[PDB]
């Protein structure tokens, strides 16, 4: 059972978007807490890493309060890193 | 009886016109008897194309047999469509719903396409002009979309015979760029023999280039010259000479004086000039099915002008039209049928392909079947590369003296010895040039050592 | 007609034509030595006592194709004004490295096509390919645009080139606020003086 | 610049399959040659791993000589495997 | 959000801005509770939009 | 005693099989031989037994 890497990283968007979306206004403070819990669905090569850990940052970076929608939609073509390190 | 006949000959046709008076005499008969007359034009010209079908029009023919060009097709088509002639031709089948002509020549579509299918190539290079239409070329391009085919479509027509050198030399260059080797050449036997002509100039008849003719003629053309060049040709035959009919109509052809028919002295024949003498039986068997039937086509009073406006057809045309419809003869290019259009049904294309000792048949394709398949089918030395290391290998101190494998000795000469022992080959040790083991170089991505 | 016309003595014909009657226009106009000016396609070769307004678009989409960048995209062309602008894009591709997907959307007819679109943009869902080339007749192109449109294909990430002067001349409003990107050519400037004030009287 | 996944998956498969383009009818022994030039242009997290593992693997195992469209068209949406180790 | 208040004269941009305000939130889900007419005008602004 | 399939069996080659399996991108399942030999031709009969 491979994890590839696409899969891995569409469904680790998709994970983070949808549990930021359960908070409304709050969405640049849990950014973190619903990367954690994508990472743990998805699952990781390296667990520290995370699934996407260059969507991570930039959602972190981009997001603010009721701008979740834009930034996602944003953030979700950006290039992972690597995976390994 | 007489049945008065237009006829339409390019300049330049003979051996068509010659099977055309063998057509006459063979198929003639004390019933009826067929008046041809016979008018030389420039195919390629539309005027002069509607100037000679306006003249047998007023002549008052029956019937028409003759070629058309790209350029001239349309001018054929609409008239006769209008005017209700029947027009009868072995030139390119057009793509489409063309009433009142009758096309003698196969459709080679599915022959070729089924072919490439046989011969399972992925990807490959076409080679068209525009001559016959670009009807084939729509095919082709439609499958390769459908079965996921990359596709080199070029045009050859277009590049004129003047300037044209260095252009197919660009060309094959920018095809043997890719590394693609398959190439199929759809054009007329002029261009082909011309491309021929530059593959060899160019030495690209060699081993591992696989050519395919599309066309009947594949047997009618010189293919002596690519013969011996070690590459694989394969193409379609319309006439097979192995049937007892084309044997003896050969014979008598064969028999026949060049003098009083031109270019009928042969082995062969064109299937153009083939397809001319069985389109002159389809006739004669059209023209005695009317006459079995008791329906009298007999014209009352002359046309009149073809141009004349509002144009009024006479209704004995559609009944001539049918006639040659029904028709269903046995002929060099075996069984002919029509539909109700006019086209071609139940050919049989044979697949042939080119061999040392000659060409020769590896199959047959037809409208149903597709493809099917007939009857199925020193030493050199050995080059070692060695790099000097100690004790694998090194050089003697007398090896001045020496030449050869002598020169050499160490742990991989007597494995390398032990090596040619056991598998039974005369080996040449050498040693590298660049004295690397081997690598990939990060800039140029070549690999140089042993 | 056009012996009609001869007949009558004129010193000159202005008409159209299509794929299969040009031959003949050719061929009588430099047999008889009578002018004739077209609006219609231009034909491929050196042909005389024809006056061809139409302008050549081949070098104005090759460059187009060229300046977007395009590696690989579907060609969708029609059998009506010749495959002249299609052989002329194969034969670029096959100078440059474009994979390019040819598809003859001509000889279906208007009657029977609906799933032929349907069908057709499926092939195309195939290879994933987001841009599209559109040679064709306004008609045709219009109908390929609803088709398009309904298929929901029209949004971000699809880019489509018109290939006609006509660029204006159809109906844009349909795809305008899709999202997806459209370029083409116009032959007419409006924003011109002469233009300008040809409208103001064109318009009452 | 920035290192991703999803993109050198896309291009590891698509160089492959370009390489063995030129190999046609030989295709069967290049595989492994040609996923070496993919994996040179379009890197890798491990040098030893490749751009695609589980890609290079499928192709290898699948393809048959001037069987190639078929082969990658099947082969290309396969998990790549860990591009760790 | 009131879509009965809006008037069919004026009314292009204003079926644009409603969908662009419902873009913001991200909102894909959308119950529709109008007249035939209104559905019908609704639902030919989203396949405008493309949405 | 407890367990099934390949849960069964530990050991080197076990390990080493399960690294093949896995770069090699199939489902295996381990079986040991019939007759218990690892291989060898019979002069005689010139059948092969063992693995
Ligand atoms: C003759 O042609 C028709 C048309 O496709 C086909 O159905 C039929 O099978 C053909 N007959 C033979 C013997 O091939």
């Amino acid at each position: 059972g491979p994890a590839d890497c696409c899969r891995m990283k569409e469904c680790c968007t998709d994970r983070v978007n949808e549990c930021l979306q359960r908070y409304s206004g709050r969405e640049d403070k849990f950014v973190s807490f619903c990367y954690q819990e994508a990472t743990v669905t998805c699952g990781s090569f390296n667990e520290i890493v995370g699934c996407c850990y260059g969507y991570q940052m930039c959602m972190i970076r981009v997001v603010k309060p009721n701008s979740l929608s834009g930034a996602h939609e944003a953030c979700k073509t950006v290039s992972c890193g690597n995976p390994c390190a | 009886n007489s049945i008065q006949i237009g006829g339409l000959f390019p300049r330049g046709a003979d051996q068509e016109y010659s099977a055309f008076r063998v057509g006459m005499v063979q198929f003639s008969t004390s019933e009826f008897r067929l008046t041809p007359h016979i008018d030389n034009l420039e195919v390629a010209n539309s005027f002069a194309v509607t100037n000679a079908f306006c003249s047998q029009f007023s002549r008052g023919v029956y019937a028409i047999f003759g070629f058309y060009d790209k350029k001239s097709v349309n001018t054929i088509t609409s008239f006769c469509g209008t005017l209700h002639v029947s027009f009868i031709t072995p030139s390119f089948p057009t793509d489409g719903t063309h009433p009142f002509v009758i096309q003698m020549r196969p459709d080679l579509k599915g022959a070729l396409l089924s072919l490439i299918e046989y011969y399972q190539w992925d990807k490959f290079a076409y080679l068209y002009d525009s001559d016959r239409g670009l009807s084939t070329l729509q095919a082709v391009l439609d499958s390769a979309a459908e079965k996921k085919w990359q596709v080199t479509a070029i045009n050859v027509g277009n590049i004129n015979n003047d300037k044209k050198d260095e252009t197919y030399r660009s060309l094959f260059q920018d095809l043997e760029l890719k590394g693609e080797r398959r190439v199929i050449l759809d054009c007329e036997r002029d261009k082909v023999n011309d491309i021929v002509d530059q593959v060899i100039t160019i030495g690209k008849h060699v081993k591992g280039y696989h050519y395919i003719i599309a066309n009947l003629g594949f047997t009618d053309g010189d293919l002596l010259k690519i013969q011996f060049g070690g590459a694989e040709v394969s193409g379609f035959q319309i006439v097979d000479y192995d049937d007892s009919l084309v044997s003896k109509f050969i014979e008598r052809w064969s028999t026949l004086e060049e003098k009083e028919y031109p270019g009928a002295h042969t082995a062969t024949i064109k299937y153009t000039s083939a397809l001319t003498y069985d389109a002159v039986q389809v006739m004669t068997e059209a023209f005695r099915n009317l006459r079995k039937q008791r329906i009298e086509i007999s014209r009352r009073g002359n046309a009149g002008d073809c141009l004349a406006n509002p144009a009024v057809p006479w209704g004995q045309g559609v009944e001539i039209e049918r006639a040659l419809k029904q028709v269903q003869v046995e002929g060099l290019s075996g069984n002919i049928k029509f539909d109700q259009n006019g086209k071609r049904i139940n050919y049989t294309i044979n697949i042939m392909e080119l061999k040392t000792n000659g060409p020769r048949k590896i199959g047959y394709w037809s409208e149903v079947d597709k493809m099917v398949v007939t009857l199925t089918e020193e030493q050199k030395t050995v080059v070692v590369t060695t790099i000097l290391e100690s004790p694998y290998v090194m050089m003697k101190k007398n090896h001045e003296m020496l030449e050869g494998n002598e020169r050499y000795e160490g742990y991989c000469v007597d494995l390398a010895a032990e090596i040619a022992k056991h598998c039974g080959f005369k080996y040449k040790l050498t040693i590298v040039g660049d004295g690397k083991y081997g690598a990939r170089d990060a800039d140029t991505k070549i690999w140089d050592g042993m």
